[PDB]
């Protein structure tokens, strides 16, 4: 519902969420970006995100 | 690179300075360091010039229509208080320098920074992701400038003429160097038709098959040119391996080239030659003695007996009108057909009176700028002239704006000059109201997963064949059938598969295709992706910024509804569908 | 000109106006 | 590598660098990472040093700490795990 | 609702591309293949 | 007077003969000054020799092609044309090279005497077959410049002599450019950078040298109405 | 910012206000052209933003009848006879007439040759009428067109869009040190600068008894004299000086009506918005690429092209409960270099050159008291620093501005003014100025080419003609024929023809183009002067005849030949150009638009009340706006990272903030972004307009 | 051909215009060698000319003299075209003496020694009866054009005002050339060329002054060996 509020007639979308009480997912682009989450897009996707990073062992060898 | 006020960079970059210049010693705190670069003092401008190095900065211009509104540079500080902004990179800022501005972004962070250098530089971002075609294509001047570069004109001076009893050809000459040389005095023009030999391009594939056999190596082997040493200078630029050209250079030949170039090249070769390219246009635009002037916009000599012609004619249907056997509805639409022919006639006959080479003719067909009824509205009779309401004035216009308008021929004239110029400012808006509405429809479109390995895809035409007996290439392939992924195998007559499954399909696999004689092909959309949430990267196939398979985070669909909605300002109607 | 302090300024004009502005 | 010497932000190639990786978005979490760490080294020259290594190539006068990760893996003195 | 889900994908993507291109303005299939992929996604409910 | 920054060259070698040559810093404005003026000088200016006219055995009006060898002639000319020599005498000497039965025709089988030398043996010439027979005579003069075939004022005398092209320049070709390197630090200074490539009888190096040596001589005669005035000096070495 | 703005904002038609519509409210038939506006509204000169067609000028021979009606005399015609009795037409009043051509074939008696002549009839039809049927004609050409846009020479052979265009720019020149009178204009300029008002007129004819530049003294011919007190330097409400310089002599006697002082954009009474510049039609290496223009370094070192800006700043010196501020020099923490132009009054010294943070005017205002900090406790003993119980809200002079100081104009309630309530002290300083011409300025003509400055550089490296003359300013080719402003160059080949001069060899009978050519125009001196009408002006068989006859300057050479091309050499390279660029002179003005006044820069300044976010605007420290558009473009890259931050760390989060900024003085790494501010105060509107909201864990 | 080496000759046209003559060049060589010649002798020649001026009736420039006709910025620009011609480095300083009503010109400027108005005919301001113009100048050597250092960073008083300053004793220069192009190859560049100077130094003097600067600048290649 954050992306429908944000888009057009907030008021009406609103007002129905409330009454059907609609939970958000909060996992959309446009609902990230208001959070100020990543965005599930590009480098904010898991695979990309949580890249683990160490030199080789022969170039720690070199030090 | 791209330029940056030397005042704007120093307050753009405050903190990364005071920690510099405090770790230089410049102030020995960070309190004194205020004062320190507020007063601007000398010994700002070297540590913050230390700073600057290879750190990227985003370029912005509002509004941002499609993915290339933003991009990323390397900066270097110049005197001054304007942006100093690459001649090339115009068509996707869609800048120009009546004025208008730009706004900077300075990324903090490393990983900020990594995607500037990376996804955002201006090297990196070619191709247009709305069509796959060369966005970065040499301008207005370059593209004048090659066109006069590369153009043979016969009968120049130096030209190759065979002979024999008393002389030799004297035509030949050994070296690109020996060319210049000559080219340097007066003996030889650089639009003259010679023979070279040259060494370090290489030969068109038909010249290299013929001669050189399988081993078709260039720099080594020396072969017989003939053409024209501009053509030389021209095939210079491009790398070592790409063959040699020998034709005449318009905007969509380039637009061939640097598209080849961008298939089979890495990008920063590319990169670099484009900008060879644009080095070469701008020296050689100057020269290239492309210049308006009264002698330059002729006059149609026969225009007067067609206008009168077409006048008669309409003296006829007036009379005519005026018995009262034709309403004035037939007198309005006569009169429309009578003088649209007139004009048709006024354009054809100006077309055969100008020169090939005359300035505005070598813009005009070189493809920098402008179409023919814009010189014909120059040089000649506009035309028809439109209402407030949206109709065709029955009196139109006679002359042209070089003999000068009368009062009321300009009054409406104005009449639709602004009645455009009002719709354009609505049109922008409506454009922008169906991005927005596009954007937020198709925002959950991402790339998920490689491949949902699924069977179900659409079919392509693909040049259906003609009764005669042929293959019609059909005129719509590019946008429909290039960049695609074959949903099943392509096989003729029950026979060898052309194509398998699961491949590019490029413009070698089209020629494949056609060449086979197979015109139905099956291709793997999104429209079939089986995968529950986005689309899998098989499905969306080949991605037209990158020119190689689409990743696998890319969002397709803000990428899409960007394209869509971008050139929604070029939009205009016929004159109740 | 038909102004005092007007400097001569020659004109291409083909007829005259019946009236000034 | 017949391509004439580059210049500017662009000294590593991209297209070498990007036959070292899956695909960009991988390339751009390398070099950033890679950046963080040479940061903390640098941090952590004078006081405990902790598990990380600064540069393993030679540095250069003064550059910011994303260059010197793009060239290490443009020397392949790095491997990675992805997500 | 006369020819299934597959006509009207062709029909859409062929006028819109029409319109498009009368001012020839090249636009690939694909960009608004997401966009009509994204209209037919849902489905109307005939019985309870 | 001074221009507070001492101009320094830079010498690159890239082949055997060539190279790039830098000159920076310099005061702004001069790097076209400079750079038009050497490469016009370079291109015109060094005294060289190039062969002028051409005669053969067995033709007289056959100007497309000769017996012995199969090939035709203008491969011959341009190869000719092609070719570096240096000599120290003002006169056209005469050259000849024979040899008998198929084979490659090379200019080490050229008969140079004393004050004319060919630093280009090793260059494919032509392909005597079908036990082919060829007497190849050049006539080679020394000058400065390129001028183009100058005709046989005997073509009486000489019906068999064929005017070319010459290219009395050692140096083949030269492209300059200029930047805008350190401009706002040290007053808008510029890099001047000249890509030279010559024959290999010469060096870039002394070719540059006597380039502006001789632009210095030509120039003192216009320095030579103040003996003492007023410019600005370099400095040392 | 020069007498035709004046102008033109007086005999101005709006649209807007209240019983008017607004911009949303006006369809697209409003903001055409009606037909019935010919001659009563011109159809050219409008604002081109999102007010095209609703805010219009009023035509030059207008009217406005007594009920409010706007109305245009004509010419009355009958049986092919015109007189010259002149009447007075509404719009509907033209219906049930016939109007005719405003240039036509008048034979000295009415009668035209042909019978069918162009008219306008009354539902906007221009239809042909025999000569007997027609019963009113115009009453001159330019009489559809408005005083702005009667300046633009050639104007018929312009497009609508750029006239347009440059009858915009026409307003928003800036008054030069010398305003030259342009080489070629038309009659309007004259009476233009004349009615503006800033132009004084010597109401009463007279012999001058003395002339100076601060004031003239007229002597009447009836005993009594007059006096005309000048201003000098006076600020102008857009920041333009506002120079009165006079020009007569000690004695010359002087008629009533005549100009005695030029205006800021006027030079001997007529209007003179720019300069008069040598021009080359060539492309010249990309620096005058897509309608940038490169000029010589000569306009910077000649003054060519410079425009004094005078800037006013206010202080206020209130009532408070800290008793009250006082204009003086015990300011607290303050060095010397800096306090060495600044009297013991409390403000600069006359004729004292500023720049960005200096001070200004010392406003001493009594801090108050707050958490001393610990540590400024302890700093006292170190140095014996006194408390400095004020705080030191003075002036400090803002980004981007320097120059000298012209003068100061303080007010106090002990002078005994009327100043507002509470409030003690007014004074305004007045800073000004030189701003050279450079790069990112922008130029225009008058036929609508517009551009910044591409590059300012050395006479050396430009065409220049076998004269040795150096070119002035460079145009690009490729803007010309695709714009349809053809005029441009028509005008640059007049006023080279005005230039030179010429001497049209009439002596084997007069040649066949001069015969429709008006007398005294056969003879012309170098450097004159000459006008054209906007509508009936030279015609191209006119200019033809002038470019054959070009007489040399002081030795034998036509520089430019019969079709109006000039032969120039490099000088850069040194060779001749392979093929001839015409050149001429064409009329160049400096826009209001400079570089100085348009650049802006923020590392962290300021941010609103509600939202964390930054301000917007020059006047505040600003800081650019990210709209969502260019966060579309942020997300299809991919480039998570860059707009997390951006909409996070770069605007929002405020501990964010400090701590980044503690990051990149410390050399630590920028830490991870947090929540942002503004997303909490959403939530909170939305938690307090009754929705119960809850972000959920899991 | 021709082996003959370049000669160069003097024609003078007026006290101001000179021609230059070069013979025998190398086809080709006469454009760039004039072309060399033209911006360094346009853009690269010592000069005098003033630098700062001082009004004792005035404290800046933008303020009208009580008596004078025109205004103090037009008094700049009268003064701006100046000829002016000093041997010294070192900065030197002038006076002007008016009073009382008539035309002040540049030969009522009483200079110094070392210092020589070439120009005295050109006309500077007008005066009345209330005529009180007492006009302070400083003149230093230089070349090119410089733009008017602040009073500020110099420590000046506070009436000194600042101007710009032009050293370049040319005024205009050009070059024509007339090669041969004989059938027998005897090909030479005729080049002429034209210097045409401020009265401040003759064009032989500016001509060789650049032929120094040119002499120094190219023996720097020169030494390469
Ligand atoms: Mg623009
Ligand atoms: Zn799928």
């Amino acid at each position: 519902w954050l992306s429908a509020a944000s888009f057009q007639e907030t008021t009406r979308v609103l007002t129905d969420a409330a009454i059907n009480c609609r939970s958000d997912k909060l996992n959309g682009l446009k609902e990230n970006v208001i959070i100020g989450k990543l965005i599930p897009a590009g480098t904010g996707i898991n695979r990309y995100r949580n890249i683990a990073v160490q030199p080789t062992e022969e170039a720690r060898a070199a030090a | 690179q791209c330029g940056l006020p030397k005042l704007m960079a120093l307050e753009l970059f405050k903190p990364f300075v005071m920690k510099r210049l405090v770790d230089l010693n410049h102030a020995q705190n960070i309190k004194s360091a205020k004062r320190m670069v507020e007063r601007q003092r000398p010994q700002v401008w070297d540590v913050l010039e230390e700073v600057i190095a290879e750190h990227p900065v985003l370029l912005n211009r509002a509004p941002t229509l499609h993915r290339l509104g933003i991009q990323a540079f390397e900066p270097m500080l110049v005197e001054g208080k304007a942006i100093q902004l690459h001649p090339l990179v115009c068509e996707a800022f869609n800048a120009d320098f009546d004025g208008d501005q730009m706004a900077v972004h300075l990324p903090l962070s490393a990983e900020a920074q990594a995607e500037a250098r990376i996804l955002m530089l201006s090297s990196n971002n070619i191709l247009s992701p709305a069509s796959g075609r060369p966005l970065a294509m040499p301008r207005l001047d370059m593209v004048t400038g090659l066109y006069y570069l590369t153009t043979e004109v016969p009968g120049d001076t130096g030209e190759y003429q065979p002979a024999s009893g008393d002389h030799p050809e004297t035509g030949v000459y050994s070296s690109p160097a020996e060319a210049i040389m000559a080219a340097d005095r007066g003996v030889l023009s650089v639009r003259a038709k010679i023979k070279v030999r040259l060494t370090q391009l290489r030969p068109p594939v038909e010249i290299e098959a013929e001669l050189f056999g399988h081993s078709g190596w260039q720099p080594g082997d020396a072969w017989m040119a003939e053409t024209t040493l501009g053509r030389v200078m021209f095939n210079e630029l491009l790398p070592l391996g790409y063959p040699f050209v020998n034709k005449q250079m318009h905007k969509k030949v380039q637009a061939a080239i640097i598209n080849d170039l961008a298939e089979r090249y890495p990008m920063i070769v590319v990169a670099q030659t484009v900008d060879k390219l644009k080095d070469a246009g701008f020296y050689w635009a100057t020269r290239s003695g492309v210049t308006v002037s009264m002698a330059d916009v002729l006059v149609p000599p026969r225009k007067k007996e067609i206008l009168d012609h077409y006048e008669e004619r309409a003296d006829k249907v007036e009379k005519q009108f005026q018995r009262g056997a034709l309403n004035h509805d037939e007198r309005n639409e006569a009169l429309v057909e009578i003088w649209k022919e007139a004009t048709d006639e006024v354009g054809q006959a100006l077309r055969e009176h100008y020169p090939d080479d005359n300035p505005i003719i070598t813009i005009v067909d070189s493809g920098a700028t402008g179409n023919f009824t814009q010189t014909r509205t120059l040089a000649g009779m506009k035309g028809l002239v439109t209402n407030p309401k949206g109709e065709f004035i029955p009196r139109p216009v006679k002359s042209s704006f070089r003999e000068g308008l009368t009062v009321l021929e300009y009054f409406i004239n104005t009449h639709g000059a602004r009645k455009g110029l009002a719709d354009t400012a609505l049109r922008t808006a409506d454009s922008g109201y169906l991005t927005r509405r596009l954007v937020d429809v198709s925002q959950d479109v991402i790339v998920r997963e490689h491949d949902c390995q699924t069977e179900r895809g659409i079919v392509v035409e693909l040049a259906e064949r003609a009764p005669d007996g042929t293959l019609i290439r059909d005129p719509y392939i590019e946008t429909s059938a290039y960049a695609r992924t074959l949903g099943t195998d392509a096989v003729d007559e029950a026979g060898n598969v052309i194509v398998e499954r699961g491949q590019d399909l490029g413009d070698p696999e089209i020629d494949a295709l056609l060449a086979a004689g197979i015109t139905q092909v099956k291709v793997r959309s999104v429209l079939t992706c089986a995968t529950s949430t986005g689309v899998c990267a098989t499905c969306y196939g080949r991605s037209m910024a990158t020119g190689k398979l689409v990743d696998i985070g890319e969002a397709v669909g803000i990428v899409a509804a960007q394209s869509i909605g971008e050139p929604g300002t070029q939009l205009t109607m016929r004159t109740d569908i | 000109n038909s102004v005092p302090g007007a400097p001569n300024r020659v004109s291409f004009a083909k007829l005259r106006e019946p009236l000034e502005v | 590598g017949g391509y004439d010497t580059p210049l500017g932000i662009t000294n590593p190639p991209i297209d070498e660098l990007l036959d070292r990786v899956s695909s960009k978005y991988a390339l751009v979490i390398y070099a950033a990472k890679r950046a963080r760490q040479i940061n903390d080294y640098y941090n952590q020259l004078g006081e405990g040093i902790l598990e990380y290594v600064g540069p393993l190539v030679e540095p250069g006068l003064q550059e910011k700490p994303l260059s010197i990760a793009l060239r290490e893996i443009h020397a392949d003195l790095l491997e990675h795990t992805e997500g | 609702r006369v020819q299934g889900p597959r006509e009207v994908q062709i029909h859409l993507v062929r006028e819109v591309q029409e319109v498009y291109r009368a001012q020839g303005v090249s636009i690939h299939d694909k960009h608004i293949e997401v966009i009509v992929r994204q209209m037919l996604r849902r489905v109307t409910i005939i019985d309870s | 007077m001074l221009i507070s920054q001492r101009p320094t060259l830079s010498e690159d070698v890239l082949t055997d003969n060539r190279s790039q040559f830098v000159i920076e810093p310099l005061e702004p404005g001069f790097g076209y000054t400079l750079g038009n003026s050497l490469r016009r000088t370079l291109l015109s200016s060094i005294p060289g020799a190039a062969v002028t006219s051409i005669r053969i055995d067995g033709v007289l009006h056959e100007f497309t092609t000769v017996p012995g060898v199969k090939e035709d002639v203008t491969e011959i000319i341009l190869n000719l044309k092609s070719l570096v020599v240096s000599s120290e005498e003002d006169e056209p000497v005469t050259m000849y090279l024979r040899k008998q039965g198929p084979g490659e025709v090379t200019a080490g089988d050229i008969v140079p005497p004393a004050g004319v030398t060919v630093h280009n043996p090793g260059m494919h010439i032509a392909t005597l077959n079908d036990k082919g027979k060829l007497e190849v005579e050049l006539v080679v003069e020394r000058g400065r410049g390129y001028v183009p075939a100058v005709q046989n004022r005997a073509s009486g005398a000489e019906i068999g002599r064929i005017p070319v092209d010459s290219i009395y320049s050692p140096v083949l070709k030269v492209t300059y450019k200029v930047d805008a390197t350190r401009v706002e630090q040290r007053t808008d200074f510029d890099k001047l950078i000249l890509d030279v490539e010559t024959k290999n009888s010469i060096s870039p190096r002394d070719a540059l040298a006597s380039a502006g040596k001789t632009l210095v001589e030509l120039f003192g005669l216009a320095r030579e109405l103040n003996v003492e005035a007023e410019g600005i000096e370099i400095g040392p070495s | 910012n020069n007498p035709l703005s004046g102008l033109t904002h007086k005999r101005r038609l709006s649209a807007l206000g209240p019983g008017g519509l607004s911009r949303e409210r006006a369809g697209l038939e409003v903001r055409d052209v009606h037909p019935s506006h010919y001659g009563r509204m011109c159809p050219i000169e409008t604002p081109e933003g999102p007010n095209i067609g609703l805010i219009g000028s009023l035509s030059v021979y207008a009217r406005v009848n007594p009920f409010g009606f706007i109305e245009t005399p004509y010419r009355k015609v009958v049986d092919g006879v015109v007189s010259d009795e002149i009447v007075y037409l509404t719009a509907d009043e033209e219906d049930r007439h016939v109007v005719a051509q405003a240039n036509s074939p008048i034979d000295a008696d009415g009668r035209f040759v042909e019978p069918r002549v162009l008219v306008r009839r009354k539902a906007g039809e221009v239809e042909y009428v025999p000569s007997s049927e027609v019963d009113y004609m115009d009453v001159s050409p330019r009489q559809m067109v408005s005083v702005a846009t009667a300046m633009i020479p050639f104007l018929e052979h312009d497009d609508a869009n750029r006239a347009l265009m440059g009858a915009n720019m026409q307003r928003q020149a800036v008054p030069l040190v010398r305003s030259e009178a342009p080489l070629v204009g038309t009659g309007m300029e004259l009476r233009a600068a004349i009615d503006a008002g800033d132009v004084v007129v010597a109401e009463e004819s007279g012999v001058i008894e003395e002339v100076s530049a601060d004031y003239i003294t007229v002597m009447h011919d009836n005993g009594t004299r007059r006096t005309y007190r000048m201003r000098k330097f006076a600020r102008s409400n857009h920041g333009t000086c506002a120079n009165q310089c006079p020009i007569v002599d000690a004695g010359d006697r002087v008629e009533a009506g005549q100009v005695i002082a030029d205006g800021p954009c006027t030079d001997d009474g007529e209007m003179a918005l720019g300069k008069n510049l040598l021009v080359a039609i060539m492309p010249w290496e990309g620096h005058n690429y897509e309608d940038a223009i490169i000029l010589s370094n000569r306009l910077v070192e000649e003054d060519v092209l410079t425009s004094i800006h005078i800037e006013e700043h206010e202080i206020d010196a209130r009532d408070t409960k800290l008793g009250a501020e006082e204009i003086t020099r015990d300011i607290p923490n303050i060095s010397d270099e800096v306090l060495a132009d600044l009297d013991e009054r409390g403000i600069v010294r006359i004729g004292a050159e500023v720049r960005d943070g200096d001070i200004l005017v010392g406003k001493v205002t009594p801090k108050g008291e707050t958490e001393l900090t610990p540590e400024e406790r302890l700093l006292r003993a170190i140095f014996g620093e006194k408390a400095r119980e004020v705080r030191d809200t003075s002036l400090k002079v803002p980004h981007g501005e320097s120059g000298k100081v012209i003068g100061i104009r303080v007010f106090s309630r002990e002078d005994e003014d009327e100043l507002p309530a509470g409030v003690n002290e007014l004074v305004r300083v007045y800073v000004a100025q030189k701003r050279k011409i450079s790069d990112g300025d922008k130029l225009a003509g008058r036929h609508g080419n517009k551009g910044v400055i591409g590059k300012i550089l050395p006479v050396e490296d430009m065409p220049f003609l076998a004269d040795g003359t150096p070119v002035d300013i460079i145009l690009n080719t490729h803007g010309v024929p695709r714009r349809m402003n053809i005029g441009q160059i028509l005008e640059t080949h007049l006023g080279w023809c005005a230039h030179s001069g010429w001497k049209v060899d009439a002596a084997k009978g007069v040649p066949d183009w001069a015969a429709r050519l008006p007398d005294e125009l056969l003879e012309a001196q170098p450097n004159a002067i000459v006008s054209t009408p906007v509508f009936d002006g030279a015609q191209e068989a006119e200019l033809q005849g002038l470019l054959s006859c070009t007489l040399p300057n002081r030795d034998g050479d036509v520089l430019v030949d019969a079709d109006g091309k000039a032969m120039l050499f490099d000088g850069r390279s040194g060779e001749p150009f392979p093929y001839p660029v015409t050149v001429g002179y064409m009329y160049i003005m400096k826009l209001h638009h400079l570089v100085d006044d348009k650049i802006h820069a923020r590392s962290t300044g300021p941010y609103s009340m509600i939202t964390q976010q930054p301000l917007g605007g020059k006047a505040q420290f600003g800081g650019q706006r990210f709209g969502e558009m260019e966060c579309w473009a942020m997300q299809a890259y991919g480039a998570a990272y860059t707009l997390q931050e951006l909409l996070t760390i770069k605007s929002d989060d405020t501990v964010g903030r400090v701590k980044v900024y503690e990051a990149i003085v410390k050399g630590e790494n920028i830490p991870e972004p947090g929540i942002p501010e503004s997303f909490k105060v959403l939530l909170k509107e939305l938690q307090s307009l009754c929705l119960n909201v809850e972000v959920l864990s899991s």
